[PDB]
């Protein structure tokens, strides 16, 4: 019965331990993810607005081109 | 043969403490420890459960548990609150939340090894220790959980003295928490395998006898405790008093329990008094007789004429005709011998002590073992299939480490006990 009193305490220690293991895991995980995500979303913004310049380059290259 | 006395959790310390406002007024000590009375009777067995302090002072032998601090704060302010030894407070903070997985593995194993530190100071003052009575209940967490693990730890340390508790059952009538049934099934559980002697002391039957008999509309724990006290200083009359008989813990045990798992007392009382009011009549040992065998009088909510008596004892006290007690005895079992199993010759036994308790001329207590305990077992085991059916309210305990295998184990332990007190009814 000693045996099993001190598993039961054991017990009840490694799932506590375990839950805010995962739950940290779990959150260092989603913030990450969330970082990538919205850095990509504003990367592909600049990218794009970037390619507006070169277009604008383009089209002042051309009036001259033609002149 | 010193006794040594725990009272664990909130109703073990409630009715601890009035066991000892008693049974103190019957030995004359007040609340100071000290001795003003005038027979000699009340000393000559006052060291079974008192200690003697240098300027002859008398001292519980009693060791008050809980993991919370608020009930004993309110035994130190009681009446009789200053006649504790200090240093027997044993006490944690956190309390157990009416759940026996705290008082039994987490919160109560902090605590326990304090508790057997006090325990073994008092067992080493000793010149011959009897045994251990606990008082306790069974439906919240302390009492429950950890006042079952200190009974593990205390046979363990003591495995060759008696173990005797006072049990306080759960009912819905008295109700604290939906999770009495699996907290008293987990403790009966433990009180199958680690007791010698348990007064099964039903809030249901308690509850009952105030509202039916006593004309009290809303019973409280209070109402409920008087009952209990009388009883209590009842049963105890023959440790704490001198008889022909030389009466201790296990000669109790060798002539009360035929098969070691059948140690569940039904205890009764009588007259039924309320507190406070009191009447003015005593009753005569016809009257003490037939009330202290009726249903009506039996702390227990089961009906003795569903089942049959093992063995009974019978404690008159007052100045009264030990002929007469005689007669009224031998007249109840020879009028309702089929209620007494036949292969047990004699399984009642009676004594008469000259002292009343307080407030009565003639009163009589009754200890039965009858096979009709096993209602309260039934009742307790539906409850609790009730909602383990469905598992509610487990993860309570799954969250303490514990595992629902070990609740399907006390579940069909307690069932065994039922079947059990079954087979000898029909022998
Ligand atoms: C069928 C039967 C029942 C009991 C006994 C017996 N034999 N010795 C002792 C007993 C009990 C007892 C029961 C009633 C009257 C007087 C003694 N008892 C006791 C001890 C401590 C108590 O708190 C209360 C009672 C003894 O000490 C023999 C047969
Ligand atoms: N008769 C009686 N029963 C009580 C008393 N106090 C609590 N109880 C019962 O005990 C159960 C609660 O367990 P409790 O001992 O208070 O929890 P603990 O503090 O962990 O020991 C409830 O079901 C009540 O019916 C009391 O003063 N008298
Ligand atoms: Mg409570």
């Amino acid at each position: 019965k000693r045996e099993h009193e001190r598993e039961v305490i054991q017990k009840a220690i490694e799932e506590n331990n375990n839950f805010i293991k995962m739950a940290k895991e779990k959150l260092a995980q989603k913030m990450e993810s969330n970082k990538e995500n919205r850095e990509a979303h504003l990367a592909a913004m600049l990218e794009r607005l970037q390619e507006k310049d070169k277009h604008a380059e383009e089209v002042r290259k051309n009036k001259e081109l033609k002149e | 043969r010193e006794i040594v006395h725990i009272q664990a959790g909130q109703c073990g310390n409630q009715i601890g403490a009035k066991f000892w406002e008693v049974i103190s007024d019957e030995h004359g000590i007040d609340p100071t420890g000290s001795y003003h009375g005038d027979s000699d009777l009340q000393l000559e067995r006052i060291n079974v459960y008192y200690n003697e302090a240098t300027g002859n002072k008398y001292v519980p032998r009693a060791i008050l548990v809980d993991l919370e601090p608020g009930t004993m704060d309110s035994v130190r302010s009681g009446p009789f609150g200053q006649i504790f030894r200090p240093d027997n407070f044993v006490f944690g903070q956190s309390g157990a939340g009416n759940n026996w997985a705290k008082g039994h593995y987490t919160e109560g194993a902090e605590l326990v090894d304090s508790v057997l530190d006090v325990v073994r100071k008092e067992s080493e003052s000793c010149d011959c220790l009897q045994g251990f009575q606990l008082t306790h209940s069974l439906g919240g967490g302390t009492g429950s959980g950890m006042g079952t693990l200190l009974i593990s730890k205390i046979r363990e340390e003591y495995p060759d003295r008696i173990m005797n508790t006072f049990s306080v059952m759960p009912s819905p009538k008295v109700s604290d928490t939906v999770v009495e049934p699996y907290n008293a099934t987990l403790s009966v559980h433990q009180l199958v395998e680690n007791t010698d002697e348990t007064y099964c002391i039903d809030n249901e039957a308690l509850y009952d006898i105030c509202f039916r008999t006593l004309k009290l509309t809303t019973p409280t724990y209070g109402d409920l405790n008087h009952l209990v006290s009388a009883t209590m200083s009842g049963v105890t009359t023959c440790l704490r008093f001198p008889g022909q008989l030389n009466a201790d813990l296990r000669k109790l045990a060798v002539n009360m329990v035929p098969f070691p798992r059948l140690h569940f007392f039904m205890p009764g009382f009588a007259p039924l008094t309320s507190r406070g009011s009191q009447q003015y009549r005593a009753l005569t040992v016809p009257e003490l007789t037939q009330q202290m065998f009726d249903s009506k009088n039996m702390m227990a909510a089961c009906d003795p004429r569903h089942g049959r008596y093992l063995t009974v004892a019978a404690i008159f006290r007052g100045r009264m005709s030990m002929k007469e007690v005689d007669e009224q005895m031998l007249n109840v079992q020879n009028k309702n011998s089929s209620y007494f199993v036949e292969w047990i010759p004699n399984n009642v036994k009676t004594a008469v002590c000259d002292i009343p308790p307080r407030g009565l001329k003639m009163s009589a207590t009754f200890i039965g073992n009858s096979t009709a305990i096993q209602e309260l077992f039934k009742r307790i085991s539906e409850q609790f299939t009730a909602m383990f059916r469905r598992k509610a309210f487990l993860h309570w305990y799954t969250g303490e480490g514990m595992d629902e295998m070990e609740f399907t184990e006390a579940e069909s332990n307690m069932n065994d006990l039922v079947s059990e007190y079954q087979q000898y009814q029909d022998a």
